[PDB]
RNA sequence: AGGACCGAACCGACUAAUGUUGAAAAAUUAGCGGAUGACUUGUGGCUGGGGGUGAAAGGCCAAUCAAACCGGGAGAUAGCU
RNA sequence: ACACAGGUGGUCAGGUAGAGAAUACCAAGGCGCUUGAGAGAACUCGGGUGAAGGAACUAGGCAAAAUGGUGCCGUAACUUC
RNA sequence: AAUUCCUUGUCGGGUAAGUUCCGACCUGCACGAAUGGCGUAAUGAUGGCCAGGCUGUCUCCACCCGAGACUCAGUGAAAU
RNA sequence: CGAUGUCGGCUCAUCACAUCCUGGGGCUGAAGUAGGUCCCAAGGGUAUGGCUGUUCGCCAUUUAAAGUGGUACGCGAGCUGGGUUUAGAACGUCGUGAGACAGUUCGGUCCCUAUCUGCCGUGGGCGCUGGAGAACUGAGGGGGGCUGCUCCUAGUACGAGAGGACCGGAGUGGACGCAUCACUGGUGUUCGGGUUGUCAUGCCAAUGGCACUGCCCGGUAGCUAAAUGCGGAAGAGAUAAGUGCUGAAAGCAUCUAAGCACGAAACUUGCCCCGAGAUGAGUUCUCCCUGACCCUUUAAGGGUCCUGAAGGAACGUUGAAGACGACGACGUUGAUAGGCCGGGUGUGUAAGCGCAGCGAUGCGUUGAGCUAACCGGUACUAAUGAACCGUGAGGCUUAACCU
């Protein structure tokens, strides 16, 4: 516990920016592209956050080619290179699972602006 | 399902070989009231570990 | 299995337990000593002591919160006027269980549970 | 996580639109196929003048599933539905000539290199 | 090679430079103190007996205390033996730390598995359930037939039936050693090991490859 | 208007689980059909055993009806056990 | 046969919501059903939620799940209209 | 065929695959005209077959809430 | 025949071997790849569906394979009830008829609280020779034992070509098994929120009860699989069929008579679990007990007074231990449980007040308030000073040391 807490926080990123459910987020991820290693962008809406120290995670949801793609990131993974908020969204819930039944015009999210 | 044969009085007694009660071995005497009582329980006049803890 | 779980089921369903401890928690606050089965007395601490803790800070919201958990304005009034101040500086453990007999009618193990610094005047009034 | 009776959309221009999985290939009593796995399918709907027809029996590789794929740091990539790419029964090479929607790098096989090149997006 | 005694702390993960997440059981391994050396002449076999931990004086019986006093070590929470190899040698009162595993690639880990109480055949033996509907009467998780007929006219020993599950010794083999650190009393192994947080573990270098 | 439609009471009894030394010698729960009609129901009456009654199932006729129940012939007879 | 979840004709008809004598919550009134206390195993009964799949179950979609209101738009073969 | 033994007849349709189903043939073991023949809209807690939706029916079972089961106290059976 | 329930399915199996796959081998009309046939081999493994009550069978698609048989054609006091022996009804056929069919068709009650054996678990007792606490030894028992594909060797050997290996090594999967909850998720009627009808708390505002947790959206701990770790082995011994060496009987030959070398997933080990009631009750370390008397049938005798240890148990607070027992932790020289403090987590900006708006409502105070089983702390509450069991130096014989 202390031992574990101590093992876990020496592995934790220090500069995770603040973001919240409904925000539009761009995550830059390290990938091996054939024989290259590059950053690849993945942009979408944060529909779920799991706050849990080192095991923190978050689910980003986007539309590719008419169909939805959801990516669960482990926030502290070295695979995740950076996170940046592209727009601040206004929602009430913590978990936006209802957006999965919505498409295009129905799935929009107002801007927070404050 | 029921017996094909009548069990014996011997068998009945074996079955019961674990039925005996245990006498309480842990009575104490309250040092103020002089009453007997189960350990860690109050006495009938409401004393415990020497203090009158319950008026009744 | 039951690993690491709290809460006694008491051969009741969830809404009955809650009404019951709501009544029983008022009984203890009003009379300052009651007798009940040992297991109910032990569950009860977990309901009455957070009420007393709450009452250590007098505010409309804390009164209403306590009202919602007791639905009896005599009890919330005593919590905040008398019991909060009695226990102002006691870090928990506002109640005490005294084990006593076995109930005649069904042999249930019984106990008294009382407010620690008990007022016999309050008890009779 | 595809099994017998499962229905899949189709991520190519083979002309198929809806296919049913009638066998998970690759082992006795094998239960599920996932991204990268080959299935046997029957075609339940196809367009009018495509490369295949309703009722044709063939193979396909799964390229998107709802159950998703795990990556090595613990991550998950999930898709809103199950899709596959039709494969010749014998050569197990793609019937279609184009691929639609995103695919995953789990396909990077000698065998499925053509599918990732054609894919609009690779995750 | 000898093994060591430890405590299961819990699981967590190590992230690697290139994106792998290794799940690790955290095992606490304090110095093991040697409380008796057994040899051929005196015992018929070769072994060390060790303790680790600390124990409450008022809980140390006199027999126990004489045994510890004899070795010149303070009481520990228990005693465990590890067989010796030819050339393996130790001395009473010697301290053995977790650095013993510094260059051991894999270890076997023994623990007492969590207790699931009285378990039915579905959970204990993966039996399959009979029909939930289709007229089934009172027989969904029940076991089915437990035998044949007149021949043999009996149920066979070993028959898989319901009963106590877990709370037993279980050894999980060939777990990778992910980290050893004596200054913190730590050993990290890859994967899950038996037992609940808190319970004792025996760690030995892997008997296999 | 209607042996009309949906649907409570009321009448019935298609399915399933439970129960089967039952809560019950035929039920209970969830569903089901009829519900202005060849409907349903109270009180009283009439039909009697080779007889009644039967939109007919040998159905019903006081908790077992291809011949009710009680008493009698009666200790029928029993080359069977 | 029981202080038995059964059977038993008529009368009365409060408030809110509601088409309603359905249904939910209440009033007047009546009750908590005459063994209780703990525990929180298998298994049984009765329920709630369920990843991916969706009849692959089975004699059979048995059981579940689902549908479910009002208003308006709209509605095929066939037909004794 | 509520009728067909041979019989899962044969041919066609549906299914990836259909001893059932639908359509057709006629070789009707053993249909047929008030012992009514052949049709027939509507009706049907009627029999067979198909599809959409739906789902713990199933792959394959998990967790949970309650009544028993288990323990204590009182009463206290049964078949054999 | 004063009753031994029938086909098929489901669940659960267990044995044989005349072996389906995998393993070893002889012959081949065996070039290789792939086959055929016989011998050895029972360690493990040995398909889902369409039709039909089907078993079977045909068919579709898998697989290394989809084995053959015994077990009351295994298995209804374990389930089903589709087939098939009741009563209803109809068709064909037969019969004057009642009726009949071993023809077909629609419909059609499956009871039993386990005494004994057996089996799965779990305790109590006594024993093991004074008693006690641990740690062991390991006789015996159980578990496990499956296999695809790809790559290197090598486009090599072989082959006209097409194709395409043995031996050996690497990797990655299918099914199966155990463990675990860190991750991904399910659940989470004990957490937070939204909301419909109604009733109450005097009313506003705020709340609470009931309606499946009223209906829902999320979700902590725990439990858990679909989640993610790990496993089957290598090695060794002795072998099977089989291959040989040396070698006479039998001047030669001959694997065999003497002698000698090999040889498989079977056997014995090696791996995992139980295990000294292993009454053949074993070993090691440690701990504890150092008073008298009486009586008879005088003996391993019976009793009395005084003693009462080590330990065990009891009581209490309890546990990721548990039906009960058991097992683990703790009992003030104290974190055992509850509370309490701080944190995390979940929910998602409480109440009150102020501002804006005619109002619904919005905004600010405010990531607010609330927050279970969680983490880190804390003696506030409860874990009593003490009594119960267990004794008081432990038999005879012989040997070896020592007196
Ligand atoms: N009260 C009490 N405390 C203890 N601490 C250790 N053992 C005991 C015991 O038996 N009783
Ligand atoms: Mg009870
Ligand atoms: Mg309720
Ligand atoms: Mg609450
Ligand atoms: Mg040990
Ligand atoms: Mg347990
Ligand atoms: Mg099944
Ligand atoms: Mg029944
Ligand atoms: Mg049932
Ligand atoms: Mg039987
Ligand atoms: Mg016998
Ligand atoms: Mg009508
Ligand atoms: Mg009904
Ligand atoms: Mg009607
Ligand atoms: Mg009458
Ligand atoms: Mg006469
Ligand atoms: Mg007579
Ligand atoms: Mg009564
Ligand atoms: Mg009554
Ligand atoms: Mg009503
Ligand atoms: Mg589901
Ligand atoms: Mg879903
Ligand atoms: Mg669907
Ligand atoms: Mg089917
Ligand atoms: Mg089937
Ligand atoms: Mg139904
Ligand atoms: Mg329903
Ligand atoms: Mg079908
Ligand atoms: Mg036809
Ligand atoms: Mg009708
Ligand atoms: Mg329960
Ligand atoms: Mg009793
Ligand atoms: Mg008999
Ligand atoms: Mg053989
Ligand atoms: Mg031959
Ligand atoms: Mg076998
Ligand atoms: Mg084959
Ligand atoms: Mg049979
Ligand atoms: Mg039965
Ligand atoms: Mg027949
Ligand atoms: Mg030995
Ligand atoms: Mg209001
Ligand atoms: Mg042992
Ligand atoms: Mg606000
Ligand atoms: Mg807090
Ligand atoms: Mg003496």
């Amino acid at each position: 516990s202390n031992i574990i807490k101590q093992l876990e926080q020496e592995q934790m990123k220090q500069d995770v920016p603040s973001f919240r459910p409904g925000d539009t987020v761009e995550v830059k991820v390290w990938v091996v592209e054939g024989s290259k290693k590059r950053l690849q962008a993945f942009e979408g809406v944060v529909i779920a956050i799991r706050n849990r120290g080192l095991h923190s995670a978050f689910t980003v949801r986007k539309i590719s080619n008419g169909e939805g793609v959801e990516r669960v990131f482990q926030t502290h993974s070295p695979v995740v290179d950076s996170i940046s908020v592209k727009r601040r969204g206004a929602v009430r819930k913590a978990k936006l699972y209802y957006l999965r039944e919505r498409t295009g015009k129905a799935a929009r999210i107002k801007e927070r602006l404050n | 399902a029921v017996q094909q044969n009548k069990p014996t009085r011997s068998k009945r007694g074996m079955r019961r070989s674990h039925d005996a009660l245990t006498a309480v071995t842990s009575l104490s005497v309250d040092k103020t009231s002089g009453e007997k009582h189960l350990r860690h329980h109050i006495t009938a006049d409401g004393y415990y570990r020497g203090r009158k803890v319950i008026a009744k | 299995m039951r690993h690491r779980k709290s809460g006694r089921q008491l051969n009741r369903n969830s809404s009955h337990r809650q009404a019951m401890f709501r009544n029983m928690a008022g009984s203890l606050v009003r009379h300052e000593i009651i007798k009940t089965t040992l297991p109910k007395a032990k569950e009860l601490r977990r309901v009455v002591e957070p009420l007393i803790t709450l009452a250590k800070t007098d505010s409309v919201a804390n009164r209403r919160l306590a009202f919602a958990r007791t639905r009896d304005n005599e009890i919330v009034a005593k919590l905040f006027n008398e019991l909060g101040p009695r226990f102002a500086s006691r870090a928990g453990g506002y109640t005490r269980i005294l084990k006593c007999g076995f109930r005649a009618g069904d042999n249930a193990p019984m106990a008294y549970i009382e407010l620690v610094d008990r007022s016999e005047k309050a008890e009779a009034a | 996580m595809i099994q017998e009776q499962t229905m899949l959309n189709v991520a190519d221009n083979s002309g198929a639109r809806r296919v049913m999985c009638i066998k998970v290939l690759g082992g006795s009593h094998r239960r599920y196929a996932g991204v990268g796995d080959i299935i046997k399918i029957t075609i339940k709907e196809a367009i009018p003048r495509g490369k295949v027809k309703k009722g044709d029996v063939l193979k396909a590789v799964v390229v998107r599933t709802k159950k998703g794929v795990r990556r090595p740091d613990g991550s998950v990539i999930r898709f809103d539905g199950n899709a596959c790419v039709l494969l010749n029964n014998n050569s197990e090479q793609p019937i279609g000539t184009r691929i639609f929607g995103p695919v995953t790098r789990e396909l990077r096989s000698e065998k499925f290199m053509k599918i990732i090149s054609l894919a609009p997006e690779v995750l | 090679m000898i093994g060591l005694v430890g405590k299961k702390v819990g699981m967590t993960r190590i992230f690697t430079e290139d994106g792998v997440s290794i799940p690790v059981t955290v095992i606490e391994v304090e110095a093991n103190r040697v409380t008796q050396v057994k040899d051929l002449a005196n015992d018929g076999y070769r072994a060390i007996q060790v303790t680790t931990g600390a124990k409450k004086a008022n809980r140390v019986t006199k027999p126990e205390a004489g045994h510890f006093a004899k070795a010149g070590v303070e009481a520990g929470r228990g005693l465990w033996e590890f067989r010796l190899a030819e050339g393996e040698e130790f001395t009473v009162g010697q301290s053995i730390s977790v650095e013993l595993f510094a260059d051991v690639k894999k270890v076997d880990v023994t623990g007492t598995s969590k207790g699931k109480g009285f378990a039915g055949t579905v959970k204990r033996w993966n039996f399959r359930t009979q029909d939930a509907t289709h007229g089934n009467s009172l027989s969904h998780r029940v076991p089915g037939s437990i035998g044949q007929n007149q021949t043999p006219g009996k149920v066979f020993k070993g028959k898989k039936m319901a009963g106590q599950m877990g709370n037993e010794r279980v050894t999980v083999q060939s777990l990778d050693v992910v980290r050893v650190d004596a200054e913190r009393n730590l050993l990290l192994v890859k994967g899950a090991v038996p037992g609940a947080t808190g319970s004792d573990l025996i760690v030995k270098p892997a008997v296999k490859a």
